[PDB]
C-alpha cells in the first residue's frame, strides 16, 4: 500500500547501534555546551554602563522543593528551591521589532531530548548551536543591557538579599481548573547555592515540584533600582574577576555549623 | 422534554457527516511476516500465534494426565520431550512431558 | 480552647468562680477580630448567671512547635476596670503572655506560676 | 548500627539533591550540638534557649512520646506532667536554638506512639522533672518497658481498640470484654497485614546511609 | 496507584490472590492488559519472599494466603525460588496480544514467568545490523 505509516527514532535501531546512538547524543550536548560556556570570548555585545531605569534579562529555574531555613535571630523561615537550569539567551528581539515601548529578549532553560520532537524546532536550535530547551520565555529588557544570543546564565546574576518575582503556571485540577500562569511578588532571596545554581527564594512559588517558573527582578516601586549594585547585565563567570563562593549567604541568615543562637 | 420543531434532515445530515463523527482510518496497519497476515506495529500477530497457544493446551493436556489429581504440583522443575528427543543428564531429577509429536520447528 | 458555649475551667480565686454552681461556665462572645480564642485572648465568660470577662491563659486546641499543648481550658477574669477579679492564679501560665500584644502586665503578677 | 530517622528519606517526587545537601548540613551541625540517641519511651531533657527571658536557659524533662520530621526539619516530641497538668512539647533537633540535649533515662516503650498514654492513668504519664539520668549499657540494647498501662473509662481520643491501631501496650482486658474487642475486630481488614502495594522499604537506604554518615566523621 | 477491580477492595484482593495462584500453577496467563498490570507488581515481590528463603515465618504466611493450593508452596520455595537465586528482577514478562472478539473488545495481554518450560512465546525481534541504515551507522562507529 502507498499510504503513510507511523515510525519512530527506535523503530529500525539495532540495539548496538541503539547504544551508539545514545553515546553520541551525550557528546553532541556536552560539546555544544562546552562551546559555548565562553560568552566573552566569543566576540562579545559592547557592554553599556548602568542608569537608572535600566531592565536586566530574567531566569528560568526548576523548583526544586521547600524546606525550612534560619536566621541569626532564631526564627524559622520556610523557603523555597529553585534551580536554574542550562539558561541560555536564544533570540533577541529589536525595540522598534518587537515593542515600541521596550525590547525583548528570549531565553530557554532545561534542555530536552531531540528524539521526539519537530524537525523545525531542532533546525532552530542547530543554527543555535544549543539542545533545544523544554520553555521558551520572552524578557523586556532594556537596550543598555542586551546579552549576545547564546549567553550562558547562571543564579549568580541574583544574589543574597535581593527581591525577586517569581511566575509560573498553577498546578491543573482537571475539570470540578488551574494551568494558569500566576506570578507571586516581593520573594526576598536567602541564599543561593553556586555549585548547583540553587536560588533559595522566600515564601511559595505556585506550581507543582520539579515545575519550570520564570524568574525576574522585583518590579515593586520600593526595589526600583537595585540593578545598580549588581551585575548590570548579568554575571559572568567567564571573566573570573573573582571566583564567588560556593553558597551565598545573606546576612540575617544562620549558616549551619554556627554556634546554637542564645537569645541574649 | 421534547424539541418545539422537527429537526430537518439537512440539518441532520450535517451533524452526523461531520469529520468528528466520521470513521478515522489507522496508519498503524503493519504486515506478520510470519503468518503473512496483518497486524498493528504494537500488537503481534495471532495466526501464528494460534499454532502456539493451540500447541500449549496439547502439551497441558498431556500434563494434567501426568499428574493425574488434584493439587500434584511437584516440587521440582518440568521439562517436556518430544518424540526422537531422549532425557538427558541434566533432565535428571525434572518431571518429563512426553510428546508423540516430533520436535516442532519453532520450539527450540 | 474557649469560643462560643466551649465550658472552660475557671482558674481564679473570684467568688463566682470559686463558688461551685450547677452549670458549667461557658463563654458567649470571644474579643477578637477572629472568632476564635487563645490564649491572652479576651472573651465574654458566664459565671453564676453573670456575664464576667475573662482572659484566656490554656487551651486544648493544637498549637505550634517548641510548646506545650494543655489538657485543659483555663482562664483568668479581669474585671472591667481591667484588673484581674482575682488576686491570685493556681495554674501554671505561659509566660508568653509578656510579649502577647496588650495589657498583660497586670494577670502575670497575679500568676504565681509560670511555665 | 543505630540510623536516626529524620536521614531515612520519605518516598515521593523530593529531589534526592536535597536530601544531600540536607544532610551536610545536618552532619555539620551534629559536631555543633551532639543529638543523643533515643527512641519513643524514652526521658529526656533539651537544654534550649528562651525567646522571651533575656540570656536564660531553660530544661524540660518528659517521656518521648513521638517522632515525626525528616532532614534538618525532625522533631521529637516528650510528654510530662507538670503541676498535674499534661504538657507535650515538640522540639526540632536542628533548630539553632536548641542549647543541649541530655538523654536522663534512655529506653523504648512496648509502642512507637505513646499518644494513648493521655488515656491512661495520669501516674504512667507523671515523671519527675529534676530525676537524676540513670546509667546505661553502651553495648546493648534500650531496656524496653513492657509495662501495659491502664485507660481511662471509655470515652478516647481514638478508638485504639480497633486492630488498625494495633496497640499493644494497653490493658483491654480491665476496661473492655472480649465481646466488645469482636466489634473492633470488624475492621480487621486482614488483606492489609499480606497487601504488598502498601509496603516502602528503606534498608537499602538505611545501610547506605550508614556508610556515608560514617564517612563525614 | 491501585485500579479498582471486582466488587470491592476484598475482591482485588482475592481476585488478584486467584490470578497469581493461577500464574504460578500455569506460568504463563492470559488476562485483559489493566488486570495483567496490576498483578504484575505482586508477582514480582512474591519472587522476593521466595528468595528470603523458606524458614522464614513471614514468607511461609504470606506464601499461605496467597496460594489457595498447597501442593504450590514446595514448587514456590524448591522450583521458582532456586531458579531466579541468580536474577534481581525482571522475572515476569507481560506482552500485548490482540483484542479479544467477545462482543467487548477487552485489551488483552499475555504474562508469563520467566525461565519456563513452556513453548517460547513469539518475540519481538529487532531490526538486523545487516540492514542498510544499520550498516551505515556502522561505518559511523568503525571510524570514531
Ligand atoms: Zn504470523
Amino acid at each position: 500500500l502507498h499510504s503513510k505509516s507511523s515510525t519512530w527514532w527506535d523503530e529500525h535501531l539495532s540495539e548496538e547501534n541503539l547504544s551508539f546512538v545514545k553515546q553520541l547524543v551525550s557528546d553532541e550536548n556536552k560539546t555544544q555546551l562546552t562551546s559555548k560556556l565562553n560568552p566573552l570570548k566569543d566576540e562579545p555585545w559592547p557592554l553599556h554602563p548602568w542608569e537608572p531605569g535600566s531592565f536586566r534579562v530574567g531566569l528560568i529555574a526548576l523548583k526544586l522543593g521547600m524546606m525550612p531555613l534560619w536566621t541569626k535571630d532564631g526564627q524559622k523561615h520556610a523557603v523555597t528551591l529553585l534551580q536554574v537550569q542550562d539558561c541560555h539567551v536564544l533570540k533577541y528581539t529589536p525595540k522598534e521589532d518587537h515593542n515600541g515601548k521596550i525590547a525583548a529578549l528570549t531565553v530557554g532553560g532545561k534542555t530536552v531530548s531531540r528524539f521526539y520532537k519537530p524537525d523545525s524546532r531542532l533546525e532552530f536550535y542547530r543554527d543555535l548551536g544549543l539542545p533545544p530547551k523544554q520553555i521558551h520565555k520572552i524578557f523586556h529588557v532594556t537596550d543598555n543591557a542586551v546579552i549576545k544570543p547564546g549567553t550562558p546564565l547562571y543564579a549568580a546574576h541574583f544574589r543574597p538579599g535581593q527581591y525577586v518575582d517569581v511566575t509560573a503556571k498553577t498546578i491543573g485540577k482537571g475539570f470540578q481548573m488551574g494551568n494558569q500562569n500566576r506570578t507571586v511578588y516581593g520573594l526576598k532571596v536567602w541564599r543561593v547555592n553556586t555549585k548547583h545554581n540553587i536560588i533559595y527564594v522566600n515564601g511559595s512559588v505556585p506550581g507543582h515540584k520539579n515545575c519550570l517558573v520564570k524568574i525576574k527582578d522585583s518590579t515593586l516601586p520600593a526595589y526600583k533600582d537595585s540593578c545598580k549594585n549588581l551585575p548590570f547585565p548579568t554575571y559572568f563567570p567567564d571573566g573570573d574577576e573573582e571566583e564567588l563562593p560556593e553558597d551565598l549567604f545573606d546576612e540575617s541568615v544562620w549558616q549551619p555549623s554556627e554556634p546554637s543562637i542564645t537569645f541574649a | 422534554a421534547a424539541p418545539k420543531n422537527r429537526r430537518t434532515i439537512e440539518v441532520n445530515r450535517c451533524r452526523r457527516r461531520n469529520p468528528q463523527k466520521l470513521i478515522k482510518i489507522k496508519n498503524n496497519i503493519d504486515i506478520c511476516p510470519e503468518c503473512g497476515h496483518l497486524k498493528q506495529k504494537h500488537v503481534l500477530c495471532g495466526y501464528c500465534y494460534e499454532k502456539v497457544r493451540q500447541e500449549t493446551t496439547k502439551i497441558r493436556q498431556q500434563i494434567g494426565a501426568q499428574e493425574g489429581g488434584p493439587f500434584r504440583a511437584p516440587s521440582v522443575e518440568t521439562m517436556v520431550l518430544y518424540t526422537g528427543e531422549k532425557p538427558s543428564e541434566k533432565d535428571q531429577g525434572k518431571r518429563i512431558v512426553e510428546r508423540n509429536i516430533k520436535r516442532p520447528s519453532w520450539f527450540t | 480552647a474557649v469560643q462560643k458555649m466551649t465550658r472552660v475551667r475557671v482558674v481564679d480565686n473570684s467568688a463566682l468562680g470559686s463558688t461551685p454552681y450547677h452549670r458549667p461556665p461557658r463563654c458567649i462572645h470571644v474579643y477578637n477580630k477572629s472568632g476564635v480564642g487563645k490564649v491572652g485572648d479576651q472573651i465574654l465568660l458566664a459565671i453564676r448567671g453573670q456575664k464576667k470577662k475573662a482572659l484566656i491563659v490554656g487551651h486544648r486546641m493544637p498549637g505550634s512547635r517548641m510548646t506545650p499543648k494543655f489538657d485543659s481550658n483555663n482562664v483568668v477574669l479581669i474585671e472591667d476596670n481591667g484588673n484581674p477579679v482575682g488576686t491570685r492564679i493556681k495554674i501554671p501560665i505561659p509566660t508568653s503572655l509578656r510579649r502577647r500584644e496588650g495589657e498583660y502586665s497586670k494577670v502575670l503578677a497575679i500568676a504565681q506560676n509560670f511555665v | 548500627r543505630f540510623l536516626s530517622p529524620e536521614f531515612i528519606p520519605p518516598r515521593g517526587r523530593t529531589n534526592p539533591l536535597k536530601f544531600k545537601i540536607e544532610r551536610k548540613d545536618m552532619l555539620d551541625r551534629r559536631k555543633v550540638l551532639p543529638i543523643p540517641e533515643f527512641y519513643v519511651g524514652s526521658i529526656l531533657r533539651v537544654t534550649t534557649a528562651d525567646p522571651y527571658a533575656s540570656g536564660k536557659t531553660s530544661q524540660f524533662l518528659g517521656i518521648c512520646i513521638k517522632r515525626s520530621g525528616n532532614g534538618l526539619g525532625a522533631t521529637f516530641t516528650l510528654r510530662n506532667t507538670i503541676e498535674g497538668q499534661g504538657v507535650e512539647i515538640c522540639f526540632e533537633l536542628y533548630n539553632p536554638r536548641i542549647q543541649e540535649i541530655q538523654v536522663v533515662k534512655l529506653e523504648k516503650r512496648l509502642d512507637d506512639n505513646l499518644l494513648y498514654l493521655r488515656d491512661a492513668l495520669p501516674e504512667y504519664s507523671t515523671f519527675d522533672v529534676n530525676m537524676k539520668p540513670v546509667p546505661q549499657e553502651a553495648c546493648q540494647e534500650v531496656p524496653v518497658n513492657k509495662l501495659k498501662v491502664k485507660m481511662k473509662p471509655k470515652p478516647w481520643s481514638k478508638r485504639w481498640e480497633r486492630p488498625n491501631f494495633n496497640i499493644k501496650g494497653i490493658r483491654f482486658d480491665l476496661a473492655l470484654t472480649e465481646e466488645q474487642m469482636k466489634e473492633a475486630q470488624k475492621w480487621n481488614k486482614p488483606w492489609i497485614e499480606f497487601d504488598m502495594m502498601r509496603e516502602y522499604d528503606t534498608s537499602k537506604i538505611e545501610a547506605a546511609l550508614w556508610e556515608e554518615i560514617e564517612a563525614s566523621k | 496507584v491501585y485500579r479498582r477491580l471486582g466488587l470491592g477492595p476484598e475482591s482485588r484482593i482475592h481476585l488478584l490472590r486467584n490470578l497469581l495462584t493461577g500464574l504460578v500453577r500455569h506460568e504463563r496467563i492470559e488476562a485483559t492488559w489493566a488486570r495483567a498490570d496490576e498483578m504484575r507488581g505482586y508477582a514480582e515481590k512474591l519472587i522476593d519472599y521466595g528468595k528470603l528463603g523458606d524458614t522464614n515465618e513471614r514468607a511461609m504466611r504470606m506464601a499461605d494466603f496467597w496460594l489457595t493450593e498447597k501442593d504450590l508452596i514446595p514448587k514456590l520455595f524448591k522450583v521458582l525460588a532456586p531458579r531466579f537465586q541468580g536474577q534481581n528482577g525482571n522475572y515476569t514478562r507481560m506482552l500485548q496480544i490482540p483484542n479479544r472478539k467477545e462482543q467487548d473488545r477487552a485489551k488483552m495481554a499475555v504474562i508469563e514467568y520467566k525461565g519456563n518450560y513452556l513453548p517460547p512465546l513469539p518475540l519481538p525481534h529487532r531490526d538486523s545490523n545487516l540492514t542498510l541504515l544499520n550498516q551505515l551507522l556502522l561505518g559511523l562507529q568503525q571510524d570514531l
